[PDB]
RNA sequence: GGAUAGUGGCCUACCAUGGUUUCAACGGGUAACGGGGAAUAAGGGUUCGAUUCCGGAGAGGGAGCCUGAGAAACGGCUACCACAUCCAAGGAAGGCAGCAGGCGCGCAAAUUACCCAAUCCUAAUUCAGGGAGGUAGUGACAAUAAAUAACGAUACAGGGCCCAUUCGGGUCUUGUAAUUGGAAUGAGUACAAUGUAAAUACCUUAACGAGGAACAACUGGAGGGCAAGUCUGGUGCCAGCAGCCGCGGUAAUUCCAGCUCCAGUAGCGUAUAUUAAAGUUGUUGCAGUUAAAAAGCUCGUAGUUGAACUUUGGGUCUGGUUGUCCGGUCCGACUUUAUGUCGCGCACUGGUUUUCAACCGGAUCUUUCCUUCUGGCUAACCUGUACUCCUUGUGGGUGCAGGCGAACCAGGACUUUUACUUUGAAAAAAUUAGAGUGUUCAAAGCAGGCGAAAGCUCGAAUAUAUUAGCAUGGAAUAAUGGAAUAGGACGUUUGGUUCUAUUUUGUUGGUUUCUAGGACCAUCGUAAUGAUUAAUAGGGACGGUCGGGGGCAUCAGUAUUCAAUUGUCAGAGGUGAAAUUCUUGGAUUUAUUGAAGACUAACUACUGCGAAAGCAUUUGCCAAGGACGUUUUCAUUAAUCAAGAACGAAAGUUAGGGGAUCGAAGAUGAUCAGAUACCGUCGUAGUCUUAACCAUAAACUAUGCCGACUAGGGAUCGGGUGGUGUUUUUCUUAUGACCCACUCGGCACCUUACGAGAAAUCAAAGUCUUUGGGUUCUGGGGGGAGUAUGGUCGCAAGGCUGAAACUUAAAGGAAUUG
RNA sequence: GAAUCUGGUCAAACUUGGUCAUUUAGAGGAACUAAAAGUCGUAACAAGGUUUCCGUAGGUGAACCUGCGGAAGGAUCAUUA
RNA sequence: CUCUAACUAUAAAAAUCUCUCUUCUC
């Protein structure tokens, strides 16, 4: 039983990435995994995605660039303090240079900088970098 | 591809067309199709045979489709839903058969088995129609009772 | 993904999970049970007195070819009898039998060390003087 | 009802039979007082918290009580129990877990000292009292700073050297020598004075107080881990050392010493406990094919988890914060000064619509609502009444009835409910963090600083606590709820109903009004009147199938062993070789047959079915099932699963049936040193069954299940699509059987690493330090041991659950060379 | 208004058995370790000289042997010869 | 660029073993 649907995508996605190639298809497509991508787009990880609908969930074809590395959820999508961004940031971004925990906000789903800079904070949805 | 039940793993199904509407062949009337929608009811027959019947011996593709309800909503707004859900009824029908089986030879211990996983595939769906309150929530199978809603 | 489930409410078995787990250790099983208080010569204890009931010497194992020079002394803190270890060159003589001696751990955490099989503990002061400072002569046994 | 100060099964009387529990109740253990906190420290955590503060409890264990506001008080009484004291034997008096001190205990812890100076407290109250407390005594528990020498002048030396005639001055310095000098200083004593309630002690300081400055620094170690010796002597697998590996058997870098050296240093060594190391507890963050470890398989309650979908856009205005360009302001190069100058490209403060670019908001228009009214209060001008102060100018007003309410009140009214997250109030001080501050520095402390010396002063900062509660902004993520019988939402609808009661007719009692205020009830209309998809999730219907899936009943086959008839005639079995055994009552073979029971050869395969065991002669019946096809139906019904359950090879156990073969035990004949083992001949139980038990296997793919993705190559099984395909023959065609292509599902297979592993190897054992899809079970070195005990199941066999004491430095995995 | 005294009430504690828990001896029995220069065999590691191992049952100085099912961790990944 | 044929056939017996392990630095 599918779960966690971002995860699926961002394991295709990350499968997709490291054979090489420039386009993935996740099938099931909800909101989440719409605006994860329009994250990494806006960041420039991610080329250009396209919906399907289906009338059935729809589905999406993604296209790279081989600028990503690694996408990922984390999948218990744990309360994050305010205090506690800076500390998933150490465990899960490979420098405080760059690298973007997505998480999901009361105001929308947004990078941790971008959540920092509203000075909110919510729940975790995953990393990119 | 689950099969919640055994170790299969098959997809075979039905591919629902991407037009919801009307297909431009089709030239039937809805009215005329939800007539003969109860007439087939009225003959005693289960959703399902109905819209087989309608899908072979005519052009509906689909009652939704064609009407803008579906076949079992149709009958329940001109009250021919019957009282137990055809699938939890087959479901029973099938029990029945097998205890039958069952009870006329003792040492055929693979249908016993069968058996078993029948009678918890129908207090799972008893469960989900009970939830929903479709059946009373006194509701419940028992072995002794079964055969009397089956005859 | 992995044996441990992962979901947000999965606390209580996370956590019963480890409870269970936690009793493998040998440590931690030693901590809980409380053994030291019930089996061990001493219940948690560093030290302990004793009176020497006789003298003796034990074989070392095959690589080791000696005599260690042994004691056996009964527990003044609750009366069982352990051999223990007199530890330097010329030391044995110092203890006299039927004297308080205070044993003192080996260092390997109850265990038997080195070559000398069967003995746990050794002897760090005799009749209230030390072992160390009789070795080197800068105290002598008060012999009472 | 009693009692209580008061609520309260707190107690009584009569009723009801209820309350907690797999979200662990109840019971057991705690070498458990709870907490503020301590150690430890990347982050997460682990352990401790008897004790300087806050609570609680106790005064030997128990109960009972007077006095008071407050006690179930114990430096208050009564009694029992335990333990005791004086005794003139009649009696009397006891409570250190207060300060001292003693016995005992144990590895383990202080002087019967001074005093109310300081903090305070009690009292009639300054004055009295206070073993509260402070001061000293002991005190290497811990913690801070820090002496044990410093500098010359000489002899023995070494490096930068002027070059290099050998030199060599030592030209330039740095060490080594029992040589050799002059200084400085405490650690100690001690006039004093300060200190203190009085005294020590410290701070200061007379007078003494350093030459081997004997005023003498130890504790461990010198094979490795781990800095430092293969120097000397001694002992020779002794003595002993060694946390582990190891040294010691006549040349010991390891034992005992001497010499030298190393580490820390007034501290160092040991023991136990504990933390980091421990990614060896793994939530972050462990492993399960073989190293320990996937329940034999399946179902299933609780638990955990659970598909997608319900406003996204835009345009404007506008507020802060940025970097912008420069304004004023001005400062660095020019030095006793600056501007003119060289610009750091402005060290303070603005235009910041200079386009810019954001980074946050706020209001506005969407068929785009933010709870709305009901009176306030109308705050405000869409009010227009009297009108215009002033340039004829909507810049600007004195202002009264409508009338803007988020500019705000205070009231009825409805409030889907959460989880989550931001902010704030709260989380006692001490402690942790941390600001200021020359305690001589520091540990600390909360002090201090500045005057001219003539009173003037800044302090005693902040943060965090991650749980529970309260308020608050947000509405993504996650969950629940609306309207399906409309009993749904609105309205000036139009009707009826119990009422309720302000005022009003004085007040009081009712009768109706009227007005206004909730609904119960019909009817009347307004409205876009109201049901998300049908997951390459699931269940179910249907279609032709497919299968050595299962049950019952039948059918056959040769074979085996016996038996009948017949045939001849010395051997036949068996073996490495023999023997035991059967045979002229004619065995072994030879032909027909007959009986019994088992079983299903060859077909039989890197083939099929099943949940796993397992399933292979034919035919019929019984029901079941996977896969495929499906523009069929329901719409989350699902995944994994503690508790519970169904099957579960062989062997084994009760009975009844059979009884061929083969064969545990047994009987023998051989082989041997022995052989009650392997070879051989007989041979009970068993094997075969109908009922009832058993629940274990190397129950193995030693690989849990569901889900997604990742790489090339062929084949094979079941289904389905297409071929202008080929033989088929029933003239043609329809099938069937092949051939080609594709697809779904299954047991599988080859190549490869570009991934993973300790590798053998794996297309999953991949997508794991770039660590998180859901979920169950199991392992924490080996042995003891899957043993004992206690449960529980079983008739029994035995199954499930399942340690410790103790012992050990390895056991083990894969691979390489021999 | 004292002694005394009626009924309760809180109830310590005593006697008597019962029960459980912890210590506590205890004839005797079955073990397990370490110590490896005892004895009888030589099971296993090679085809361990009967391939090995698992479950179950029987037997026997001892390791072990045998029977029935498995398994390769086998000594075969292989018969369209 | 066309292709499926040849072949057999050995199992007698064999138990056990007292030391001791030694440094790599230019
Ligand atoms: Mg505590
Ligand atoms: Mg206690
Ligand atoms: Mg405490
Ligand atoms: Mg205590
Ligand atoms: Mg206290
Ligand atoms: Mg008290
Ligand atoms: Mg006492
Ligand atoms: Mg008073
Ligand atoms: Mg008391
Ligand atoms: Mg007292
Ligand atoms: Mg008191
Ligand atoms: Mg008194
Ligand atoms: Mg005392
Ligand atoms: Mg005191
Ligand atoms: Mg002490
Ligand atoms: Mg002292
Ligand atoms: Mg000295
Ligand atoms: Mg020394
Ligand atoms: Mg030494
Ligand atoms: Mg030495
Ligand atoms: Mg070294
Ligand atoms: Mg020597
Ligand atoms: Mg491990
Ligand atoms: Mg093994
Ligand atoms: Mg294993
Ligand atoms: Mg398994
Ligand atoms: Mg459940
Ligand atoms: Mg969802
Ligand atoms: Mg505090
Ligand atoms: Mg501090
Ligand atoms: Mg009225
Ligand atoms: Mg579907
Ligand atoms: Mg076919
Ligand atoms: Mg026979
Ligand atoms: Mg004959
Ligand atoms: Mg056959
Ligand atoms: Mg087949
Ligand atoms: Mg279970
Ligand atoms: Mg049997
Ligand atoms: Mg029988
Ligand atoms: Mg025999
Ligand atoms: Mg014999
Ligand atoms: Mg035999
Ligand atoms: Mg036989
Ligand atoms: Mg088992
Ligand atoms: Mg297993
Ligand atoms: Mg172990
Ligand atoms: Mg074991
Ligand atoms: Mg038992
Ligand atoms: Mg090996
Ligand atoms: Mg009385
Ligand atoms: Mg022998
Ligand atoms: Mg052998
Ligand atoms: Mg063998
Ligand atoms: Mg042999
Ligand atoms: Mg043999």
């Amino acid at each position: 039983t599918r779960t966690s649907v971002l995860a699926d995508a961002l394991n295709a996605i990350n499968n997709a990435e490291k054979t090489g190639k420039r386009q993935v298809l996740i099938r099931p497509s909800s909101k989440v995994i719409i605006k994860f991508l329009q994250v990494m787009q806006k960041h420039g990880y991610i080329g250009e995605f396209e919906y399907i609908d289906d009338h059935r969930s729809g589905k999406i074809v993604v296209q790279l660039n081989g600028r990503l590395n690694k996408c990922g959820v984390i999948s218990p999508r744990f309360n994050v303090k305010i205090a506690d961004v800076e500390k998933w940031t150490a465990n899960l971004l490979p420098a405080r240079q760059f690298g973007y925990v997505i998480l999901t906000t009361s105001a929308g789903i947004m990078d941790h900088e971008e959540a920092h800079r509203k000075h909110v904070s919510g729940k975790i949805l995953g990393f990119v970098y | 591809m689950g099969r919640m039940h055994s170790k299969g793993k098959g997809m075979s199904s039905s591919a629902i067309p991407y037009s919801r509407n009307a297909p431009a062949w089709f030239k039937g009337s809805s009215d005329g199709v939800v007539e003969q929608i109860i007439k087939y009811a009225r003959k005693g027959l289960t959703p399902s045979q109905i819209g087989v019947l309608l899908r072979d011996a005519h052009g509906v593709t689909q009652a939704k489709v064609i009407t803008g309800n579906k076949i079992l909503r149709i009958l329940k707004s001109n009250g021919l839903a019957p009282e137990i859900p055809e699938d939890l009824y087959f479901l029973i029908k099938k029990a029945v058969s097998v205890r039958k089986h069952l009870e006329r030879n003792r040492k055929d211990k693979d249908a016993k088995f069968r058996l078993i996983l029948i009678e918890s595939r129908i207090h799972r769906l008893a469960r989900y129609y009970r939830t929903v309150s479709v059946l009373p929530p006194n509701w419940k199978y028992e072995s002794a009772t079964a055969s009397a809603l089956v005859n | 993904g992995k044996g441990k489930p992962r979901g947000l409410n999965s606390a209580r078995k996370l956590r019963v999970h480890r409870r269970n787990n936690r009793w493998a250790e040998t440590t931690y099983k030693k901590r809980l049970l409380g053994t030291a208080f019930k089996s061990s010569p001493f219940g948690g204890s560093s030290h302990a007195k004793g009176i020497v009931l006789e003298k003796i010497g034990i074989e070392s194992k095959q690589p080791n070819s000696a005599i260690r020079k042994c004691v056996r002394v009964q527990l003044i803190k609750n009366g069982k009898k352990v051999t223990a270890f007199v530890p330097n060159d010329g030391c044995l003589n110092f203890v006299d039998e039927n004297d308080e001696v205070l044993l003192a751990g080996f260092g390997r955490k109850g265990k038997a060390k080195g070559d000398i099989p069967g003995v746990r503990f050794k002897v760090v002061k005799v009749s209230g003087v030390s072992l160390l400072a009789l070795w080197k002569e800068k105290k002598e046994k008060p012999r009472s």
